[PDB]
């Protein structure tokens, strides 16, 4: 509409009663399911519920932009993020430990942070 | 919880029996101040034994036990 | 005081007119 | 707190007190609730300030434990 | 010194004694001689006399209340110095035997269990051994057993 | 032996020791009241 | 730079109400602003300093102009002991007729002044409304000039270089010799030429000051060196201030003690003080090497102060660079010294009143002591705050290796643990002794109180010549070489003042004063503990060893590692403010009650009631509240109505602060979510759209907003009480 | 947005990734530790800064660190 | 807000602008009406009741000695 | 007593400070 939305699709064999992340009981369809949620965290909170309680693994979360663009979010690579998977490039690595971070004095009036080696 | 409540109630009745002006209060309910706690004389705290009447000195009680016991017919 | 009319003009100005103008000015400034 | 303050002041102002032989009611705080209890200043002054007189003047009397507990409880 | 005088020679002090007896006697007047109310109030009257007589030797302000001197003057040793020494002897004992027991517990298999469930025999052993704690503490200090080394103590980054 | 372990627990020994301590101080003030100096 | 705030893109991109709040709150943290350079930082501060100075001169102008235009200065001069000075006129259309009458002061509806301006202005020689008004116009010009200077120095050609701003030796020479020294010399000129003549009923102003010599002998004595001439014939002890009746000719004296009429320092003592000070500062400001190949290098002095033992490691090596390169180190030291000066002003001005008759204006005395101790309290908290900020933002360990500053961090646990010990000791024993006293007094045995004589402080009073305690030491000994040396100078006047029990010069002290001093020691040590712990743990702790990476102010490091609420050095500032307010409370309560008792002539009340805390609650707070809370009542209202209303307002503001301090963000954000929901689903209302998404205040914001309500309520409550209680009583 | 960094003392326990309620983090192959894997923070545009990841990290000190930065609709956790 | 309005009007010498029994009255007319009904109850809507459930609602002032036990609590 | 003229002279000089203040504010 004006803001980003989140579509969550999944399949179920049974018509399980589940808890909406927005509160209250819902019944999922014995087949394809599609929920629209305001927040990625709501979709993932529901996904955790589906996975842990109902052993549903085939959930897919999308970001819908107000332009009309649909961005597939989760599971990004098809494999859950906590299972190590080939083709994932490390993001956010800093060499050595936090103890090797510099003083703010050394980085004052610069773009650099204390952890920028 | 009920055991503890019974110890507490028992205490209130025993303090009434042993350390109170209840009997005297029955004869002058408007004049005598109900008292069922007497403090020991130590470090000057016996000042708290107030002139409540009924031939004792003690703390004036506000629990309404005397009014309860009078309604129950305890003399 | 000498100019005993002045508080009748300046207290409304500093107290009502100017604070409304300032709130209006700041509203536009922080919302554009 | 506001319920028990409402109670204490209303009862003292408008209910509790003495009736003379003539039969004129004199209330503990002499009907000050109606005109004092309509401002916060009236609550501060005619209730807390005025009625705290007893607890803060309690030192060297049988009510001194209340004075001590008043300060202890503030602490 | 006009600000402080011996309480014995202080009129305000004598006035306070008289006032306190008068208040107790004004209460006693509402009781009938042989009554518990009378005897209790008479006991307090007797102790008022004994107290004011005892505090007579102290210095008194113009308020007629005993004022304690704590400057080290030996004439007032009983007011602060002797109580001070006694305090430090007792609390030094408490601290020392506490340290002794704590050091015992760190030699045991479950040190934390011996902090919430006391080894009472060992607690008693250290508690009864506190009476020469200043010598004990001196001997540990001299022997380099009192203090941990700067090297061995954990600190946060500076 | 388990009852003695219980009676050696922090709160029981603290209660009993501070009871004993309070008793000594109370009894000293009963027999030596109004001690403002040594 | 295309949406408020222009100085932070990170804030400007925030789609929530947080953008506006954080824009305001970070507007003056120039260091953290987008593309800030060291040169631009200094230049912005320098120009902002001109703005602030101009503000001080406009405020002062306001005070002179309002007193000139609406005050009763002329009428107050005529009768300074009876007449109440007026601040300014009231024009309030919410006033009922009864309120107009209640606030009518002569023919005008006005506020009474408790700022002591009339006493000060009268002492320095101002005698009529046209002189005050001239002052107001003069200071409007000074304001305008500083605004021109401020504007000039952010124009490209007039922006001073970074090297200019770090010229320490030059700034110190000029500030010592010029700003302090010459100001004190010029001020001496005012006292000798204007104020002292005015004190002797001789009008000297702009009209005649060229012709009218301030001493009969002229400047002949000053160049011949016969300086004794200026001290001959001081104002007699019968001198009627503002008149020639018993007036002397002296312009520089060392009388000591007070003018017996005005109960204030002799103007000729104050003239000679300022001459002595002016010379000391002019000489002091010739210390440091500038452009003429003489004087000291500050680095050379610092680097030389390394004890050869090695007990201070590398001593002060590196300190010069560290201080020169940190504005926060500079602000910290500046706030620390200014705080101490503000406290000394508070202590010395009540004890040694400089201003004619102000000793008799009790509300003003109380107002000024309290005002300045709260300012001193704010300044010392700020000093330590900038100490903490310095450690995070500016402190480089490598550049301070093994120097005195690095050594502080090296034994921070020793320092904090000992401050903890002294705080605990003072707290246990001070509260302990008060509670002992409360209990034995409550049980009717005040003779069982522990009343420790403040014998060390009494002995110090005796060293300055107070005979009362029976000590015969130094100035209280007739035979002391200290006594005999001063006998012909200030000692007669000083001994008269110090042995007078009616003034505030070395007030008689007893057990009451002992206990509250230990309360004050507790407050100084605990506030210090919080601020020092704040500063020394600012860079990191075992709980957060990388804290310096998160900066001065951050909410927490989340609920992990046991939980980390209020771990930032800013949080130590926040906690220290409560202790600073508490401590200044104890100080100002003490000052006020001690003075109420003195002024009533019932010193016995304070002496007997101050040794237990019920005495303070009953005989200080409860007793003195009566005039205040009766400012209005069902029967009507009087001039204290405004203090009664302010008093309740301040209690409300204080209590509103508790909401922000006790209830934390998550509660509120969830509630706001429902309000946003409701608005969007309400017909007519939902046509109106917020531009900024409403969110709950930030974790740190609520600490600040809660602390501001707390602090404002704390200050306004006591202001209303200390003014109305004193005004109502006298 | 918030900044999430992974330091070299990461033991590849996966606990931060399992704890993250926004799917900011994932495990990537790495020879640096015996586990043969390291935490990664590729989707910090979705990071709300809850620090559940840091709470979960068993290393002393933390191998994952969250630096709260500039607030966004996403980072403020707003559903309006 | 009514208390704050009132504090403000009283402080400004504007007692005739207050919410009070003597200025802008806010009578609890429903509570007053219910008190009347409860006073009129005995012999009427409570035909066999000899007296009111409570003297708080209306009718007589009950005294024990000189002291007021209960009486109408006027709202 | 401060004349109407004196009060108005004060106001024009305060106006000048207003002008110079805005000039500084706008640049800072
Ligand atoms: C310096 C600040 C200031 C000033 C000068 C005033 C002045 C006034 N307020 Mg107060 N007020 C203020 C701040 C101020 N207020 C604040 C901050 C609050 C919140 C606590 C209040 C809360 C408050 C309340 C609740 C009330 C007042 C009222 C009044 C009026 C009482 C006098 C009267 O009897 O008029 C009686 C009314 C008149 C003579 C009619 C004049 C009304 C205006 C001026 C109409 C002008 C119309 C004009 C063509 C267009 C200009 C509109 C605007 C831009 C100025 C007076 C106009 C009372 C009032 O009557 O307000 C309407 C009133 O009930 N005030
Ligand atoms: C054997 C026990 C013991 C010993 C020798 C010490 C010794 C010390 N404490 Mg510590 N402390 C202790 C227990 C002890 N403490 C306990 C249980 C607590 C939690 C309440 C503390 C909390 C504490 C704080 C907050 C501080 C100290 C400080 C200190 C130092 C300064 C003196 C002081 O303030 O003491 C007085 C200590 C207190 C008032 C705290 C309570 C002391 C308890 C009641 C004693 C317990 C005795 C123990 C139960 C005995 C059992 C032995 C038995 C089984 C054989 C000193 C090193 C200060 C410091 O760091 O100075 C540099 C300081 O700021 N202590
Ligand atoms: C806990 C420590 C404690 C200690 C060391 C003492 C010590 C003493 N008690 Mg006390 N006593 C205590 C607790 C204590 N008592 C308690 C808790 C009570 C209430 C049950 C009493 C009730 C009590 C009575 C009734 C008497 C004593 C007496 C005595 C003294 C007997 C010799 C001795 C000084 C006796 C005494 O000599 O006083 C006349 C005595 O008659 N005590
Ligand atoms: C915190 C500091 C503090 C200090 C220094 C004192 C000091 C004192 N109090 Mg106070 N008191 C305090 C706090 C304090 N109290 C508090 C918080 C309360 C409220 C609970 C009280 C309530 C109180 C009362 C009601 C009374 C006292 C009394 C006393 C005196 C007791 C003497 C005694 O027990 O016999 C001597 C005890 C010893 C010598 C201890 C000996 C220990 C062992 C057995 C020695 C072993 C040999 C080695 C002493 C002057 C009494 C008094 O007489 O006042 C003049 C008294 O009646 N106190
Ligand atoms: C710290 C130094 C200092 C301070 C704070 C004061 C303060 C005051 N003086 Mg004093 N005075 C001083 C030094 C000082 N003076 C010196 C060195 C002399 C020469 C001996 C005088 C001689 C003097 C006379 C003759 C008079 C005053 C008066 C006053 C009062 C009003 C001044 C005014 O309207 O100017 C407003 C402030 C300014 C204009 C500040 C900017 C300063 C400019 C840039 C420098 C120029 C100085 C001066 C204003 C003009 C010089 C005149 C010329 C013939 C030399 C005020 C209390 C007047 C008064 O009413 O006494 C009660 C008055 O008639 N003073
Ligand atoms: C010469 C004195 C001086 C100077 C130049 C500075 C300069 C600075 N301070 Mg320091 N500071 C000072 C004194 C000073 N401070 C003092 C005295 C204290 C103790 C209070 C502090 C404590 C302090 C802290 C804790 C912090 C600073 C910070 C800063 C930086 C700016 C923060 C900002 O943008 O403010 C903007 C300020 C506000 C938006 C506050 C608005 C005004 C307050 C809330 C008062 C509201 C009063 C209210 C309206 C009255 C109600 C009236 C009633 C009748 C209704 C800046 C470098 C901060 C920083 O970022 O450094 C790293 C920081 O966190 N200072
Ligand atoms: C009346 C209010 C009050 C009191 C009594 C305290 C007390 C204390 N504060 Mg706190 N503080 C307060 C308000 C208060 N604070 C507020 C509003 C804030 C703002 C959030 C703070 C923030 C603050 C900070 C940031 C710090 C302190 C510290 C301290 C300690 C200072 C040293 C001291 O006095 O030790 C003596 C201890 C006391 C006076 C506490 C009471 C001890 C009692 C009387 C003993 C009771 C024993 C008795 C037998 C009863 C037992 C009861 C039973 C149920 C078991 C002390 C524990 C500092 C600290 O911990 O220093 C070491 C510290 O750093 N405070
Ligand atoms: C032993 C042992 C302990 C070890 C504690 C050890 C390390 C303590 C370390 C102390 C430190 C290093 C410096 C101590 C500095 C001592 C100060 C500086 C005291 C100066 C004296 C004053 C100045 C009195 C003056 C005066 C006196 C003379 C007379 C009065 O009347 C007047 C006043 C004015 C009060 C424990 C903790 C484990 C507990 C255990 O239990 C026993
Ligand atoms: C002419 C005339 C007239 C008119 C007049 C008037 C009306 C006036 C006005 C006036 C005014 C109306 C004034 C104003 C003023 C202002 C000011 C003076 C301000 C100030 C400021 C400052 C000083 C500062 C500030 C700042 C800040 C806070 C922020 C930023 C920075 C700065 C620093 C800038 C009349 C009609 C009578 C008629 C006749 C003629
Ligand atoms: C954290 C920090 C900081 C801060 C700080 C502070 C805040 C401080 C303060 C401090 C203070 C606040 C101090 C004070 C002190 C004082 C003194 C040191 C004094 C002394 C005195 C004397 C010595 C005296 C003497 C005498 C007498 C007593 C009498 C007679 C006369 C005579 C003079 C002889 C800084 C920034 C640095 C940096 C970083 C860190
Ligand atoms: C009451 C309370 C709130 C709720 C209060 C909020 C959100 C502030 C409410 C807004 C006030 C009333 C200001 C309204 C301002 C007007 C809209 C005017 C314009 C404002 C300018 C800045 C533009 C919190 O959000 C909170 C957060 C964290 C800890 C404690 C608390 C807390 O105690
Ligand atoms: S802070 Fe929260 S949202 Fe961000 S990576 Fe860690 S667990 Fe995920
Ligand atoms: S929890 Fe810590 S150690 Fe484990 S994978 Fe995450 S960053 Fe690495």
């Amino acid at each position: 509409e004006t803001e980003e939305k989140y579509a969550m699709t999944w399949s179920s064999n049974r018509e399980h009663v589940f808890e909406m992340p927005t509160g209250g009981a819902a019944t999922m369809n014995a087949g394809d399911n599609l929920l629209y949620l305001a927040r990625k965290e709501q979709a993932l909170a529901l996904a955790t519920q589906l996975r842990t309680q109902f052993k549903i693994q085939d959930y897919k979360i999308y970001r819908i932009f107000p332009s009309g663009e649909v961005q597939y979010l989760h599971p990004k690579d098809g494999v859950l993020p906590y299972l190590v998977n080939e083709g994932r490039e490390q993001v956010g690595r800093i060499k050595a430990t936090i103890g090797k971070n510099v003083n703010p004095a050394q980085v004052k009036f610069t773009s650099k942070a204390t952890y920028d080696r | 919880q009920l055991a503890i409540i019974f110890i507490w109630l028992s205490g209130m009745y025993f303090h009434g029996a042993r350390f109170s002006n209840y009997v005297a209060w029955l004869s002058n309910p408007t004049g005598i101040k109900p008292s069922a706690q007497v403090v020991w004389p130590i470090v000057g705290q016996q000042i708290l034994n107030a002139d409540v009447g009924g031939g004792i000195q003690g703390i004036q009680i506000t629990s309404g036990l005397f009014q309860l016991w009078r309604a129950s017919g305890i003399v | 005081m000498s100019a005993s009319y002045l508080p009748s003009i300046l207290v409304p100005t500093v107290g009502l007119i100017l604070p409304f103008a300032t709130m209006a000015i700041l509203f536009v400034a922080i919302e554009k | 707190s506001v319920v028990i303050f409402h109670f204490s002041w209303k009862m003292q102002s408008d209910v509790w007190g003495t009736v003379s032989s003539n039969g004129t009611v004199s209330h503990i705080t002499g009907g000050n609730f109606a005109q004092s209890a309509i401002t916060i200043n009236g609550w501060l002054r005619d209730f807390l300030w005025a009625q705290a007189s007893q607890v803060i003047q309690s030192y060297g009397s049988s009510l001194s434990a209340y004075g001590l507990m008043f300060l202890g409880a503030h602490f | 010194a006009d600000v402080l005088t011996t309480c014995q020679q202080n009129e305000a002090f004598h006035k306070r004694e008289a006032n306190e007896i008068r208040q107790l006697q004004n209460r006693q007047s509402k009781y009938d001689a042989n009554s518990g109310g009378y005897l209790a109030l008479q006991a307090q009257i007797d102790q008022v006399h004994k107290r004011f007589d005892k505090y007579g030797e102290l210095l008194c302000g113009q308020d007629g209340l005993p004022h304690l001197i704590t400057d080290g003057d030996w004439r007032h040793a009983r007011e602060f110095t002797i109580p001070a020494i006694l305090f430090l002897y007792i609390t030094g004992w408490i601290g020392w035997v506490g340290r002794s027991y704590l050091q015992y517990t760190k030699q045991t298999k479950n040190p934390t269990e011996q902090e919430i469930i006391l080894d009472l025999p060992m607690a008693f052993k250290y508690m009864l051994s506190g009476f020469l704690w200043p010598l004990s503490a001196w001997q540990e200090y001299r022997s380099g057993k009192l203090l941990a080394k700067e090297d061995e103590i954990s600190v946060s980054p500076r | 032996m388990n009852l003695k372990k219980y009676l050696s627990t922090a709160p029981v020994v603290a209660t009993l020791w501070l009871f004993l301590t309070a008793g000594i101080l109370i009894e000293l003030n009963r027999f030596y009241p109004d001690s403002l100096f040594y | 730079t295309t949406k408020f705030p222009k100085f932070s893109q990170a804030l400007a991109s925030d789609p929530t109400t947080r953008r506006i709040w954080y824009g305001i709150a970070t507007a003056h943290d120039f260091e953290t602003h987008d593309g800030m350079t060291e040169e631009n930082l200094y230049q912005k501060i320098f120009a902002s300093h001109f703005g602030h100075l101009a503000l001080i001169f406009l405020w002062t102008s306001g005070n002179l102009f309002h007193v000139a235009w609406q005050g009763n200065f002329e009428q107050w001069i005529a009768n300074p002991l009876k007449t109440k000075p007026l601040a300014h006129a009231i024009w309030d259309p919410h006033f009922g007729q009864a309120a107009l009458k209640a606030f009518t002061r002569g023919e005008t509806v006005a506020n009474i002044s408790y700022s002591g301006l009339y006493h000060w202005w009268y002492t320095i020689g101002l005698r009529n409304n046209v002189e005050l008004y001239s002052g107001a116009l003069g200071l409007l010009v000074l304001s305008a000039v500083f605004l021109l200077a401020g504007w000039l120095h952010i124009q490209p050609k007039f922006k001073p270089s970074l090297s200019w701003f770090k010229n320490n030796e030059s700034r110190l020479n000029h500030h010592l010799a010029g700003l302090f020294g010459v100001s004190s010399l010029a001020w001496t000129g005012h006292l000798v030429h204007v104020a002292i003549p005015a004190s002797r009923g001789q009008h000297v102003g702009w009209d005649n000051f060229i012709s009218v010599a301030p001493h009969p002998a002229g400047l002949q004595p000053f160049f011949t060196g016969n300086w004794s001439v200026y001290a001959q014939s001081p104002d007699s002890m019968q001198h009627v201030f503002g008149t020639n009746q018993g007036a002397g000719t002296a312009i520089l004296t060392f009388l000591g003690g007070f003018h017996p009429q005005t109960q204030s320092l002799w103007l000729t003592d104050m003239a000679h003080h300022h001459l002595a000070i002016a010379v000391i500062f002019i000489v002091a400001g010739h210390m440091y090497r500038t452009n003429f190949g003489i004087g000291h290098n500050l680095k050379t002095i610092l680097e030389a102060h390394r004890p050869p033992s090695g007990r201070l490691g590398k001593g002060h090596i590196g300190i010069y660079q560290t201080l020169t390169n940190s504005l926060h180190f500079q602000l910290g030291l500046a706030l620390a010294c200014l705080s101490v000066v503000t406290s000394l002003v508070a202590q010395h001005m009540y004890a040694m009143p400089p201003y004619a008759y102000m000793a008799y204006d009790y509300v003003t005395q109380a107002a000024l002591y309290t005002h300045h101790q709260y300012i001193a309290g704010l300044l010392i908290v700020g000093a330590f705050a900038h100490g903490a900020i310095f450690f995070i933002r500016d402190y480089d360990p490598e550049q301070n290796q093994d120097n005195v500053l690095a050594r502080m961090l090296t034994h921070k646990e020793a320092i904090i643990s000992h401050l903890s010990w002294v705080s605990l000791f003072l707290g246990f024993h001070t509260l302990g002794l008060y509670v002992h006293n409360d209990v034995v007094v409550a049980f009717g045995n005040p003779e069982k109180q522990i009343l420790i004589e403040p014998i060390f402080a009494q002995w110090i009073q005796a060293t300055s010549g107070k005979a009362l305690y029976g000590f015969h030491v130094l100035l209280s000994s007739s035979t002391s070489n200290a006594t005999t040396a001063a006998q012909q100078l200030w000692l007669p006047g000083w001994l008269e003042a110090i042995n007078n029990e009616s003034n505030s010069l070395f007030l008689t002290i007893g057990p009451g004063d002992f206990l509250v001093h230990h309360a004050i020691a507790l407050g100084l040590h605990t506030t210090t503990l919080i601020l020092v712990k704040g500063a020394l743990d600012a860079r990191g702790s075992k709980l957060m060893p990388d804290k310096k990476d998160f900066g001065y102010s951050f909410p927490c490091d989340g609920p992990g590692r046991g939980g980390t609420c209020d771990i930032s050095a800013w949080d130590a500032f926040y906690l220290a403010m409560f202790w600073m307010l508490n401590t200044i409370g104890w100080i100002t309560f003490y000052w006020h009650w001690k003075h109420l008792s003195l002024w009533q002539g019932n010193v016995a009340q304070f002496n007997e009631s101050s040794t237990y805390l019920m005495g303070w609650l009953r005989d200080y707070l409860w007793l003195n509240s009566s005039p205040l809370i009766n400012g209005y009542n069902p029967y009507g209202m009087n001039s204290l109505s405004v203090w009664a209303w302010m008093f309740l307002f301040a209690h409300l503001v204080w209590a509103t602060g508790f909401m922000f301090l006790i209830s934390w963000r998550g509660y509120w954000q969830e509630l706001i979510e429902t309000l946003a929901w409701a608005h969007e689903r309400t017909p007519l209302a939902n046509l109106i759209k917020w531009k900024d998404k409403p969110v709950a205040l930030s974790i740190v914001q609520a600490r600040l907003v809660g602390l501001v309500h707390f602090t404002v309520g704390y200050i306004l409550t006591y202001a209303a009480f200390v003014i109305a209680s004193t005004a109502g009583k006298f | 947005a918030h900044t999430v960094k992974i330091y070299d003392n990461c033991i590849g326990c996966t606990q931060c990734v399992r704890a993250c309620p926004l799917d900011v983090l994932e495990m990537v192959p790495w020879d640096g530790c015996k586990a043969g894997q390291m935490a990664s923070a590729p989707r910090t545009e979705d990071c709300v800064g809850c620090k559940r990841c840091e709470t979960a990290c068993p290393t002393d000190f933390l191998s994952i660190r969250v630096y709260l930065g500039g607030e966004t609709t996403r980072s403020m956790g707003l559903a309006y | 807000g009514l208390y704050i309005h009132n504090d403000t009007m009283r402080a400004l010498g504007r007692a005739q602008d207050m919410f009070s029994d003597t200025a802008i009255q806010l009578q609890p007319v429903l509570a007053q009406w219910i008190q009347q009904i409860h006073t009129l109850a005995p012999g009427n809507t409570a035909v066999n009741a000899l007296a009111t459930a409570s003297y708080a609602f209306g009718a007589d002032t009950v005294t024990v000695g000189s002291k007021i036990a209960m009486m109408p609590i006027k709202l | 007593m401060i004349t109407d003229n004196q009060v108005f002279v004060a106001l024009i000089m305060a106006l000048v400070c207003g002008y110079l203040a805005v000039k500084l504010a706008a640049q800072l």
